[PDB]
């Protein structure tokens, strides 16, 4: 938790975002997550306008890699416009698993 | 003043958490089994048969 | 981690252990009749091994 | 690719005579094969999670 | 403020007295304007041979239809004019007749009960009209699948004995029960040492005793006919009954091992046990979160409609097991998960499961004693099974002793490598083979 | 002792506790809510509210409600009618303070989450098909639809087109407008008085007022017929009588027991039923007849109810209608009124024996009247009913506009004008 | 009716003293579930081939 040199950890978080290249396929960060059993339950709980936005963004990126292509540098997902649409729904699925586990230790 | 279940024949239905959901205040028109053959309803969604008479302690 | 330790799995390990030992001593004494371990046929001298 | 460039170094050392330089390189690269898989890989996957805000 | 311990020292005790006819008279008084009164008899279908298996159920039909002093429906008019109810029942072991009334028509109510059990007419014109009412309600009984499958479990677990036969009797006996064979049933099984006159609500024990002396003195407290029959016990058998009918929508299966009798002290740890398995129904509200494992599984996979465990005790034996209802493609998984839960209590039973199963057992027996009618039947049949009414303090000091080692030990004794009795009612082609059933009674790890 | 304590709070909440010394306890919460208070757009919202008691609330999840209550052997249950809802919890005495904080989360701060309400929509179809395996359940929903235009014609179960469509926003709106302070009653049976008071000051924070009321019920004299393949015909024929809490309402209660309103002897011939004996003169086939009587806050329905074979359903309803005509023209003996006052007084005292029948009655009186009356007061009012009031109640039935509902093979059932 | 069925006679197949119909199979329990079974205990010696 820095407060003076927080200028430094913001440049390294931007740099890793662009060194990674999921934005060049027009993806958001929560598209690229590995689906284990918690993530497959958080996807099932999304509102339908958010679910349909994610299925198309993924299909357009699997098609861009079949031809070794990149979107032009106007349709790249920006850093301050990536919406963490799945992180509120997933923090509640994990918390309900850590409660059924502390109850089995009783 | 008095209730539906005292002097009246409307319904109440009940839903539980650990016991079987039921629904009636008048329903049973008794004195209809001494005149013969009124058969118990065949279930495709099973319901209480004794309505928790088991586990009497 | 914190997935694995508690008052549950190690008391499931309490009645495990006799199972583990008789899964281990099964593997210990069972290996010696198949591959002709002559260094352990000596320890119980009642069994005439090879003629 | 540090792990691939270390199985190349262990293939060149493996056909040399057991002499002075070919044993300080043979053991400093038999260590680095195990330090990359067991230690250096799981710590760098955690720094990546922390920079993507999980 | 009070305590659950203090409140068990405040249940008023059951005062028992005895006439020179041997009749026991029991009571409980707790200041109420209504009172229950009945008689509990030690008769049933297990005291019948194959000539008169219907006879005990035939007599209960004729009991409210005419006496020597109140003929025909004059008994009906008198009970109805004061706002009183007049119930009965009948099992393999017991037989009751009782009355709810106001606690000022107790002198009239006791005179009604004493006249019923002594001087019934059993006239020839009423029994021929009563034969048709029984033959039709046998046909209504075939449509109740739970009654038919639990009758299969008694006919297969106690095959050669009097505990196999059912209360109503076969239809060939219902058709041929005479007038002579009904009165010779009354003489042998309605004697004064077998009856218990119980009462609950606002009632004096001293008033009930003089009413018992005034009305019940003409009974013979003697051994006429010199028929004291030797009670011979009934044995258990591992075997099976399978009734295949694909036109029915669902299938009913019941399975049980031998259990302890009434007086056996093993019953209290075997009811902490069956309360850990539990019950389920598809109208329940909180499945997939339930504490039971067989209930949480069967909700998530839609394996059944309902299941229940039982503990059916007798004088010398018992039945201990389960019953479930499912469709034709789910029988084999329901038997797999149930049998793996019996075996996980013979070993492996936790100290947390036993505490919940002890809390469930205390809650079940005080909830069953609410109102004058269930308290009056816990008075009348405790004096015929235990010989005394066990209070609610003696029940709780036996629940306090049970732990996981007693539960593991008592479950291994009754379950671990015994032959069960199984019953099934179609569509049951996926009900597994009896060899595969009997082999499910042993563990693989321990 | 301490027969009942009774407090009305400043926000119109009625608390009433009785301290027995029983090892078990029971707590109820009784609300003015029920099918009556839903309009034509949100039909079936009250059936879904009844099924949603063990879902996630703001203070305990759906795992902790099911596990925390089953741990001590407790129960949680909901009973509703057309005019009220009742939440009831129970356990042993020392466990009562934890099952009381769960009950105030189910009814005073629920969270209706999308995926749990959506998974719950299949339970509406299960519960309705379980209830409708009894023919009495749908004949009586039809009869309220044939007797009213609004506000008491709504069924207790959700309509079939509407299953799958009850939304989380509609459930939030039913509770926000009908589960208010001045429509509720908190009744305890093994609890002390000052602890039930300190429980109830944990939902004062809002919903302190009156709530969306129900439109007055307008009488429609209609007729709903329902041909199907059942073996027997169920038929009901009523008229409008009297609201509850009136002098005329006790006389319809006495007239109900003169005619015959249920059994007393197991396998009996109902010898003191004037309805049953009049039908059974000419009818020799299996039947059953009764007197129906329902009573609500501003109206009520009184009439008859028959069950019969299909080719005899005209003879049974006609015989059971001439007998009510014989009473209204004066043929009423004096001992028949006195034998009927006993069944109405005795049945009221046997209904209050148990811990659930007692707690039922105290909850109805706190919503309807706002007071408690001892069972000695109630027994006097029944004995003040005269022979000139049993006759003036069978006159209001005979000359009133009728309503009907039937089911089965209806080829011989009369029409309501015939 | 369902009350018209009995399990038929099995007296030609029981063990010798489990023809005893008047006991409670107690003194005759865990004492006759093995005569075709210790066959399999000395088969453990014989499957060692």
């Amino acid at each position: 938790a820095v407060a003076a040199s927080s200028k430094w950890l913001e440049g390294i978080r931007k740099w890793y975002y662009n060194a990674a290249g999921f934005n060049k396929l027009g993806l958001m960060r929560d598209d690229t997550i590995y689906e284990d059993d918690d993530v497959k339950e958080a996807i099932r709980r999304l509102p339908e306008n958010l679910y349909n936005d994610r299925v198309f963004r993924i299909k357009r990126a699997l098609d861009l890699t079949m031809r070794q292509q990149i979107l032009p540098k106007e349709q790249w997902t920006k850093y301050e416009e990536d919406k963490f649409y799945l992180e509120p729904y997933l923090k509640e699925v994990i918390r309900e698993r850590k409660e059924r586990e502390e109850w089995a230790k009783k | 003043m008095l209730s539906v279940a005292s002097r009246s024949g409307p319904f109440a239905p009940v839903l539980s958490a650990t016991s079987r959901g039921v629904a009636g205040a008048l329903r049973p028109l008794v004195q209809a089994a001494l005149p013969a053959t009124s058969e118990s309803p065949v279930l495709d969604a099973k319901r209480s048969f004794l309505c928790r008479e088991s586990l009497s302690g | 981690l914190s997935r694995f330790l508690g008052p549950r799995y190690r008391e499931l390990a309490r009645n495990w252990i006799p199972t583990a030992s008789m899964w281990g001593a099964v593997g210990a004494v069972g290996l010696v009749w198949a591959t002709d371990w002559r260094l352990i046929l000596d320890w119980v001298p009642y069994i005439n091994g090879k003629f | 690719w540090m792990l691939v460039a270390d199985l190349i170094t262990l293939t060149w050392i493996g056909g040399q005579p057991v002499e002075h330089p070919f044993i300080i390189i043979g053991q400093l690269a038999s260590i680095l094969y195990f330090l990359i898989i067991l230690v250096l890989m799981p710590i760098t996957s955690i720094i990546e999670n922390n920079l993507l805000k999980w | 403020t009070a305590t659950y311990a203090q409140a068990l020292q405040s249940v008023p005790e059951t005062q028992v007295s005895q006439l020179d006819n041997g009749l026991r008279v029991a009571s409980e008084q707790s200041s109420q304007p209504t009172c229950t009164v009945g008689v509990w008899i030690d008769a049933g279908s297990r005291y019948e041979n194959e000539k008169n298996n219907g006879a005990g159920y035939f007599v209960e039909h004729l009991a409210f239809k005419g006496t020597k002093n109140r003929p025909g429906s004059a008994l009906e008019k008198e009970v109805e004019s004061m706002g009183a109810h007049l119930n009965a029942y009948s099992t393999r072991e017991h037989t009751a007749y009782y009355i709810k009334a106001l606690s000022k028509d107790l002198p009239k109510a006791v005179e009604l009960l004493a006249d019923i059990v002594q001087n019934c007419s059993l006239e020839d014109s009423q029994i021929e009209k009563e034969r048709d009412v029984i033959l039709q309600e046998l046909q209504e009984n075939d449509s109740s699948m739970r009654d038919v499958v639990f009758d299969y479990l008694h006919a297969t677990a106690f095959q050669g004995t009097p505990l196999a036969q059912s209360v109503e009797g076969p239809s060939e006996n219902v058709r041929k029960l005479s007038r002579a064979d009904l009165t010779e049933y009354v003489s042998q099984h309605y004697k004064a040492p077998r009856m218990v006159l119980a009462a609950a609500g606002g009632v004096e024990h001293r008033q009930l005793l003089d009413l018992a002396q005034k009305h019940f003195s003409s009974l013979s407290g003697t051994y006429v006919e010199d028929a004291v029959p030797a009670f011979t016990p009934c044995r258990f058998t591992g075997s099976e009954i399978r009734h295949r009918d694909d036109a029915l929508p669902l299938a009913h299966v019941a399975i049980a091992v031998e259990g302890p009798g009434w007086a056996n002290p093993d019953n209290v740890p075997l009811q902490v046990a069956n309360a850990i398995i539990g019950h389920y129904d598809s109208t329940y509200g909180g499945g997939t979160h339930m504490s039971s494992t067989l209930a949480s599984v069967a909700a998530t996979r839609k394996l059944c409609q309902s299941f229940q465990t039982f503990n059916i005790c007798y004088a010398e034996t018992g039945l201990l097991g389960a019953h479930f209802v499912c469709d034709n493609m789910s029988i084999d998984d329901m038997m797999f998960f149930l049998q793996g839960q019996w075996m996980r209590l013979c070993t492996s039973a936790t100290e947390s499961e036993v505490v919940r199963g002890k809390n469930i057992l205390r809650n079940a027996l005080v909830s069953h004693l609410d109102g004058t009618t269930p308290v009056c039947e816990d008075i009348g049949r405790s004096l015929l099974t235990y010989g005394r009414r066990i209070p609610l303090a003696e029940w709780e000091s036996r629940i306090a002793e049970v732990d996981a080692s007693v539960v593991r030990e008592v479950c291994s004794k009754y379950f671990y490598d015994q032959c069960p009795a199984v019953a099934g009612l179609g569509p049951i082609e996926q009900l597994p083979d009896y060899n595969r059933i009997r082999s499910g009674m042993f563990w693989l790890r321990f | 002792p301490q027969d009942l304590e009774f407090t009305r709070l400043p926000n119109g909440l009625v608390i009433a506790s009785l301290e027995n010394y029983a090892p078990a306890s029971r707590i109820g919460l009784f609300i003015k809510a029920g099918s009556r208070y839903e309009d034509s757009n949100n039909l079936g919202t009250s059936h879904l509210l009844r099924l949603a008691s063990s879902l996630t609330t703001k203070g305990a999840s759906s795992f902790k409600i099911t596990r925390g209550i089953e741990a001590v052997g407790g129960k949680l249950s909901v009973t509703s009618t057309r005019e009220s809802m009742a939440y009831t919890v129970e356990c042993l005495r020392d466990d009562i303070e934890i099952l009381m904080e769960f009950l105030l989360n189910v009814t005073a701060a629920p969270e209706f989450r999308r995926w749990e309400v959506a998974a719950l929509q299949s339970q509406l179809r299960i519960d309705k098909a379980v209830a409708f395996q009894n023919p009495q359940a749908q004949v009586l929903e039809n009869l309220h639809a044939a007797a009213y235009r609004n506000a008491l014609a709504n069924s207790l179960y959700c309509p079939d087109y509407r299953i799958g469509k009850v939304t989380p926003d509609q459930l939030h709106y039913y509770v926000q407008n009908h589960f208010t302070s001045a429509r509720m009653a908190l009744i305890g049976l093994g609890v002390s008085h000052p602890v039930l008071k300190q429980v109830a000051e944990r939902f004062l924070n809002m919903r302190g007022g009156l709530g969306l009321s129900g439109a007055k019920a307008k009488y429609r004299g209609g007729e709903i017929r329902d041909q199907n393949g059942d073996s027997l015909v169920h038929a009901a024929l009523v008229a409008e009588s009297a609201a509850t809490g009136s002098a005329e309402a006790n006389a319809f209660s006495v007239l109900q027991h003169v005619l015959g309103a249920g059994p007393h002897v197991k396998r009996g011939s109902n010898a003191t039923s004037s309805l049953y004996q009049a039908v059974a003169k000419g009818v020799h086939q299996p039947f059953d007849v009764s007197a129906f009587n329902a009573s609500y806050s501003d109206s009520g329905l009184f009439g008859i109810y028959t069950i019969s074979q299909a080719a005899s359903a005209g003879d049974v309803i006609k015989s059971a209608y001439d007998q009510v005509k014989a009473i209204a023209q004066g043929n009423l003996s004096n001992t028949d009124v006195q034998a009927a006052k006993n069944k109405l007084k005795a049945g009221y005292l046997m209904s209050v024996e148990s811990s659930e029948g007692f707690l039922d009655e105290v909850g109805s009186q706190a919503l309807v009247a706002g007071s408690y009356m001892q069972p000695s007061t109630v027994l006097q009012q029944i004995d003040s009913v005269a022979d000139a009031d049993v006759i003036n109640a069978a006159k209001k039935f005979v000359s009133g506009r009728k309503s009907m509902a039937a089911s089965g093979n209806l080829g011989h059932t009369p029409f309501v004008d015939e | 009716s369902h009350t018209d069925i009995r399990v038929p006679d099995f007296s030609d197949y029981r063990r010798a003293e489990v023809l005893d119909s008047t006991k409670s199979s107690k003194e005759s329990s865990d004492a006759r579930k093995g005569f075709s079974y210790l066959i399999t205990a000395t088969t453990t010696v014989g499957v060692a081939y």
